[PDB]
């Protein structure tokens, strides 16, 4: 009080609490006043604070709580004393702190800042810690929330911090903590550069600051959100619209940002403090394209959108320079060139459009006429449409992308340069054209994504990294990298050297898995052609070929593979000889559900139809179930000869295998059947859960026996648990409710939820596995998280990389555990002794 | 089926793709006003798929159900990324909404 009272400290009163301050040049001034008392002050500082509390046991409840953990690396650095500086930061629980009350972005900026400052092997080191941070920054600042320490576990047995936590985890005693060895872990998982999440809601656009030091994004959530490039940390929260936020984009200068959205208005932003500059709003749809000049010398803004029109607008003014019409269908796309003074237009007609910015009037106009394709279509030659439009290098260019093709145009010449053949044949939904190498990138359709070399007009890569359909592709400022974004919301930073090159690492989704007793094999499609049955806990890729199957299944005692095909017959090919095959052509649609009887001969597959085929192949005798529904949803054999299966009618019917005969007949809903299981143990009993309610029955009654009730919002599944006495269901947000089989009753809903405290699992279950005991059930879903039968949870542990885990195999040993997520990462876990 | 039940069901698995109210947007998906009595890809201004604008059919109660079941199989080649509504009672109770948004 009394440095400020003589002008030596300014103090801003927040309130009941003073936050003093120093001005820059105040600061500065110090700076270079003090010396070596100032290595010394930090040095003192860290042993009289250890003193006092540690810098561990700092708990946010204090005031000085985030200080130590903004300042006390910096003054270990200031201090030159790279020794404690190491032994300060090269710890979980240091981080664990620091991510906890600070954040991680701050983290990431030091141990990138620091390895000037560090010695060798502790630079080595601490980009060990620089890759291990990329691990986080997803449950950061969310439930459940990461143990840093156990995360330590999941990287690779080179890097320092795996050695460190493993080496403490087997020094550290007893501790139930339970954690899994994967062994396969450095053979699959093609890490990406980075992981950004920016927004709770679908992401509509994003882009590079000019500067490369932000990104901008904006989105579904009707705000911009601005955040450093190089950190992550956000950088401005603006409130931007009342309506969903189509597209935003930086200005010139990086002074303004631009947002339009749904609301149909233009707003220019000051990027500054995120007030409205400039607004505009002539449009009579959804702006579809807003884009900056690009040159500071002429100052106009270029909106495009669904109403056909174009607006020039002066950005001097309040008004429109000029309307522009000329369009045929709605405007997709619009870009400045290079040069301000042209103005290229793409729309959904198939034409390119330059507008000559300094009259305001068309120049020319390219029709995209350069696809050539002569369909049987009685229909006029395949009509072009016109997709992602991007500038050349020159600005005097446009590489186009429509159709099948890629094609170069030249805006002052209106003719074509290039002409590059892309994948197979369907229609380019997204694409852009990188910098270097004439490389291209094609979002072909269904995130399938193909890296092609333009000019050599050679396929480079197949460049796999998102499950859903991506959404957009942009690259960096310097164009040395790039990054991908899908309707996953999860944007991943990919090196573009590293995306020229072909991998194995990953596998494709379609996966599964069987266990022959005291081996396993992981059944994986090929990347290419067919599919790997590959011996796991060796080598043996065994590879089989064919005309690219869609389903296998084996038969009782082997001897026999079968396989199904978008035809909709299935194919069954001896073993012991493999010259010998059958085939009974059957069913429209892609076969569906394939099993065998009891025995090793006949098959009953079903499919689309009303009708499920009982394929007696050797003499390809068809046999059908005539359940005349609207389709057979599915089916499984049960323990006897009956035949237990479901439509969407809300009917589950039980036939006789060989001979169809339908027995039982339940009608327990009165819309779609999403599974039914048996109680294993004989099949005394069997049940379902579908959109609705969970009914029990014995198959004597051709009623079921009774109705849980207990979920109003709707049930969506459910397993018997291992012959115990229980029955589990699962709710539209995961809440697992275990249910006792005695006649029915209202047994305990157990679904630990929070929960950052020990991690809040992430919410709905996508399996079940009763433990062996009785006592757990295993969730999984976005994570296996282990859950005590009747209250309580239990292994907490073991965070998986990805999400939305398919099905969950586990050994017949109970010791080893193979699944496989949402990015076709192969888990080949065994019990960590 | 229920209408209020379908908004909610359109609400979080359509909307992100299609607008239903006379003079919608057009998004991913085509503007949906008029849907009823109309042949598949005919709505003006908007891109299909030749799969889509050759199927034929007549869009109603009847050719939704199945539609909305397994996109994919009903028409092949669309380029609508929608899995399918598996239970009856949620495709009656979307079909039941659709009527009546897609009319008003
Ligand atoms: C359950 C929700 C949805 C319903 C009820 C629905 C319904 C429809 C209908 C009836 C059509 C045909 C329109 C016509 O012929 O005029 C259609 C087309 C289309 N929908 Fe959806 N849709 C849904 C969700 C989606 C989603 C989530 C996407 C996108 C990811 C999508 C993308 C499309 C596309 C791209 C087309 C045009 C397809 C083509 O030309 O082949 N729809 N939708």
């Amino acid at each position: 009080q009394e440095f400020v009272n003589k002008s030596l400290l300014f103090c801003d009163r927040n309130g009941k609490s003073f936050r003093y301050y120093l001005h820059d040049l105040q600061v500065d001034f110090l700076t270079e006043k003090n010396c070596s008392q100032l290595q010394d002050l930090h040095k003192k500082i860290i042993t009289q604070f250890q003193r006092y509390h540690q810098p561990h046991t700092l708990s946010p409840d204090q005031e000085d709580c985030m200080y130590w953990y903004n300042f006390l690396a910096y003054h270990m650095a200031s201090a030159k004393m790279h020794k404690e500086l190491c032994a300060l930061m090269f710890s979980l629980d240091w981080i664990k702190a620091k991510t906890e009350l600070v954040g991680p972005a701050h983290l990431i900026h030091e141990f990138v800042e620091y390895r000037h400052i560090l010695d060798e092997k502790d630079c080595a080191v601490s980009e060990n810690f620089q890759e291990f941070l990329s691990l986080n920054g997803h449950l950061l600042g969310r439930q459940p929330f990461p143990n840093i320490v156990q995360l330590g576990l999941c990287e690779p047995e080179t890097s320092e911090v795996y050695q460190q936590a493993k080496l403490q985890a087997k020094q550290e005693v007893d501790n139930g903590m339970l954690y899994l060895e994967w062994i396969n872990k450095k053979n699959i998982t093609n890490l990406s550069r980075l992981v950004v999440r920016p927004h709770t809601d679908a992401v509509y656009h994003a882009c590079f600051s000019e500067d490369g030091q932000r990104i901008a994004s904006c989105g579904a959530d009707k705000t911009l959100q601005v955040f450093k490039a190089e950190t992550g940390e956000k950088l401005l929260e603006i409130k931007a619209h009342e309506d969903e936020v189509l597209c935003c984009a930086f200005s010139t200068d990086d002074r303004f940002i631009a947002t339009c959205s749904v609301d149909k208005k233009v707003k220019i932003w000051n990027s500054m403090t995120g007030e409205l500059v400039h607004t505009y709003d002539e449009h009579s749809e959804q702006v579809n394209c807003c884009h900056f000049t690009n040159s500071s010398h002429h100052l106009l803004l270029a909106t495009g959108s669904s109403d056909c029109f174009l607006k020039l607008w002066d950005l001097n003014q309040k008004e429109c320079r000029n309307t522009m019409f000329g369009h045929t269908n709605s405007v997709n796309h619009c870009r400045f060139s290079p040069d301000d003074k042209l103005l290229a237009s793409c729309s959904a007609d198939g034409t390119l459009k330059l507008w000559d910015a300094t009259s305001a009037n068309e120049r020319k106009s390219i029709n995209v006429k350069q696809f050539f394709l002569n369909l049987e279509d009685p229909q006029e030659d395949m009509e072009v449409i016109v997709k992602c439009c991007s500038w050349s290098a020159d600005g005097a260019r446009i590489m186009v992308a429509a159709k099948n093709k890629i094609f170069l145009f030249d805006i002052h010449t209106s003719g074509l340069l290039g002409e590059i053949h892309t994948g197979h044949h369907s229609t380019i939904q997204y694409c852009d054209f990188s910098p270097q190498n004439h490389l291209a990138v094609v979002a072909l359709s269904q995130y399938c994504v193909e890296l092609w070399n333009t000019d050599s007009r050679s396929k480079v890569a197949d460049c796999r990294g998102h499950l859903s359909w991506v959404h957009g592709v942009m690259f960096s400022p310097d164009g040395s990298s790039f990054l991908t974004s899908s309707d996953d919301q999860t944007i991943r930073l990919w090196e573009t050297k590293k995306v020229c090159k072909n991998s194995a690492v990953m596998l494709k989704q379609e996966v599964d898995v069987v266990f022959q007793e005291n081996e396993v094999m992981v059944l994986a499609v090929d990347h290419i052609r067919r599919l790997q049955l590959i011996n796991g806990r060796t080598g043996q890729i065994d590879y089989l070929t064919e005309a690219q199957v869609s389903c296998c299944c084996l038969s009782p005692h082997l001897q026999y593979i079968a396989f199904g095909d978008e035809n909709g017959a299935i194919e069954i090919l001896e073993l012991v000889n493999n010259r010998i095959f059958q085939s009974r052509f059957q069913h429209k649609k892609t076969v569906w559900h394939i099993q065998f009887t009891a025995d090793e001969k006949t098959l009953i597959s079903s499919s689309d139809d009303a009708e499920i085929q009982v394929w007696n192949w050797q003499l390809d005798k068809c046999i059908f179930l005539r359940g005349h529904q609207e389709t057979v949803k599915d089916f499984r054999l049960l323990k006897n000869s009956r035949l237990l299966s479901w439509s969407f009618d809300g009917t589950v019917k039980v036939w006789n295998i060989i001979t169809g005969n339908k027995e039982k007949d339940f009608v327990c809903h009165q819309g779609t059947v999403l599974s039914c299981d048996i109680s294993h143990d004989a099949t005394k009993f069997s049940s379902t859960s579908a959109d609705k309610t969970a009914k029990i029955w014995s198959f004597d009654l051709l009623l079921p026996l009774h109705e849980l009730r207990g979920h109003n919002g709707c049930v969506r599944c459910s397993a018997f648990s291992v012959d115990s006495t229980l029955l589990a269901t699962g709710d539209d947000n995961g809440e697992i409710r275990i249910w006792n089989v005695s006649n029915g009753e209202l047994l305990h809903l157990c679904a630990p939820l929070s929960e950052e405290g020990a991690a809040t699992h992430g919410g709905w279950v996508t399996d079940l596995c009763f433990s062996p005991d009785g006592k757990m059930l295993i969730s999984a879903g976005g994570y296996i998280k282990w859950w005590n039968v009747v209250t309580g949870e239990s292994s907490q542990t073991f965070y998986t990389n990805g999400t939305n885990l398919k099905k969950i195999h586990v050994s017949p040993d109970f010791k080893t555990y193979v699944t496989v997520d949402n990015l076709g990462i192969l888990y080949i876990l065994q019990t960590l002794e | 089926g229920d209408v209020e039940k379908g908004k909610k069901i359109f609400v979080q698995k359509c909307a992100q793709c299609h607008t239903v109210e006379k003079g919608g947007k057009h998004k991913t998906g085509p503007n949906l006003h008029g849907l009823f009595g109309r042949k598949t890809g005919q709505a003006p201004g908007f891109s299909y798929t030749d799969a889509n604008k050759n199927k034929g059919i007549t869009w109603g109660e009847e050719t939704l159900m199945e539609y909305l079941e397994n996109p994919k199989k009903y028409i092949p080649g669309t380029k609508m990324i929608f899995a399918g509504i598996k239970k009856k009672g949620e495709r009656e109770d979307l079909i039941a909404y659709l009527k009546k948004a897609t009319n008003e």
